[PDB]
């Protein structure tokens, strides 16, 4: 088989009548720009598991995706944010849950695969793992947009 | 909730997955997408999987790796899988969503059970496809 | 034929590091808590409120690391965790890194019984949980000399 | 770690699991223990299970749920099943522990491949049975 590729920013918030076609543009704009650095990096000959790790890193930055930048907010006005990683030829795995100082959680992930014994992370624990290895403290303030916030008025 | 799947060309299968979770989550709750084996899963014997939908539904089907037991252990194909996992068993537990998957041999599969799901796919070297709605 | 089965951790026993005092202190636990487990289901208790009430008891009893009788962390504190799934509904219920919670296995339920969710963890876990009846307590609760001893022995 | 699985008097299946960790954690480490399929599992149509052992592998393995689908998928009895997991498997991905398992049968299997499994089990009416060691 050869080297192939696939992402997704979420199934089940949509609705060809709630959108409009500018917003579908910038979807479409979107997905196609990361699946195509993904496909490059794969004919190029990088791994699978580098692949995955930076087409999520690229679909957490781009803040039209509820995934690090973008990220929705819970009920206390707050981001928690959870992500996994996994490899199939060691089967060893990463994984970060409820943090929120940390910009990328797919990073963080990667860093509990590739730099603990552990496979899952959680909490301030979890933080302050990965600010020990280098990564760097951010405010979660970083991950907010208007967009989530009226989202989460609209829902109250 | 995003995610990614791929296949090298090594013969190496990838999956990773990240969300913020859902506009007014009760703080501390934790849906499918950090556990592995519900929302994410990787073993280059079968399959790569990464999932979105209804956290709590994907957990107790343990979706992500059911597709590969159905696989490995069933004999069924990428699709059969994806369609029992996706299209059957989780609607009956009162799940919505769907996931991507891409299998040792370069089938690719992007089943969901919902009005939408954003998501793209291609191969190397080739003219990737897009996809919001169908 | 109804059944029931326990235990209490594979892994950290030798038999050339036991004495025979510990082995019957720990048999007599098994048997007292497998005991009742048979009881109840012969009373016609459901399975889940026998695996329930079993690890609630494992968790009370100090010589296993669950609940009372917890190891500690490198920062000499407790963090617990707990699991419990019903295969009638294919319901379950979780709790991890709580730290103010007697019984998580009886958090788990709550979980699994009196909200949406599977999975709860840490702080939020455990504002739902005391928000729900469940009683606050000090960590300081579950602390043991001999698991602290055997933490002075890691940091050997 | 500890734990319990149990079928009662109208079928029913049920599994819990409960820990405090390792000594000397990494604080925010989480092992198999609050993971459904990991470390506890419970399926009227399979088996109820709870696991014990050195964490990272029964998360990286499912090995709850892989006993479900094993027999499920696989058509392996309780037996074979736990015998594919905790002594071949496991041990394979450098896991040490073992499970306690009941399949809607009423069949009951303690494995282990460590020195030792703390345990009990007993049939409603009977007497129990402990053991420590092999
Ligand atoms: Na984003
Ligand atoms: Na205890």
């Amino acid at each position: 088989g050869k080297a192939v590729i696939a992402i997704h920013g979420g199934a089940g918030a949509i609705s060809r009548a709630q959108m409009s076609l500018q917003q579908e543009l910038r979807y479409i704009e979107a997905l196609s720009a990361i699946v195509e650095t993904g496909q490059k990096m794969l004919e190029a000959g990088e791994s699978a598991l580098d692949v995955v790790t930076e087409a999520v890193r690229l679909l957490e930055e781009c803040p039209l995706f509820n995934a690090g930048i973008g990220a929705v907010f819970t009920r206390d006005e707050t981001h928690e944010l959870d992500a996994c990683v996994m490899d199939g030829n060691t089967l060893k795995a990463g994984a970060v849950a409820g943090v929120s100082h940390l910009r990328n959680p797919v990073l963080a992930a990667r860093l509990v695969m590739e730099q603990s014994p552990h496979v899952m992370m959680i909490g301030e624990g979890a933080e302050n793992f990965a600010f020990a290895r280098g990564m760097e403290r951010v405010s979660p303030e970083i991950f907010s947009t208007s967009l989530r916030y009226e989202q989460l008025l609209a829902a109250r | 909730t995003v995610g990614a799947v791929a296949l090298d060309l090594d013969g190496n299968l990838a999956a990773a997955t990240s969300t913020g979770g859902m506009t007014n989550k009760l703080p501390g709750r934790v849906g499918d997408s950090p556990l592995v084996g519900a929302g994410c899963y990787a073993n280059n014997a079968s399959v790569a999987v990464s999932c979105t939908g209804t956290g709590e539904v994907f957990i107790r089907a343990l979706a992500a790796y059911d597709i590969a037991a159905l696989m490995d252990y069933g004999g069924l194909s990428l699709a059969e899988a994806c369609e029992r996992v996706v299209m059957e068993k989780l609607p009956a537990l009162g799940g919505s969503g769907g996931l991507i998957a891409i299998d040792h041999e370069g089938n690719v599969a992007l089943p969901f059970n919902t009005e939408g799901m954003y998501r793209a796919w291609g191969y190397a070297g080739d003219t990737p496809t897009t996809g919001i709605y169908r």
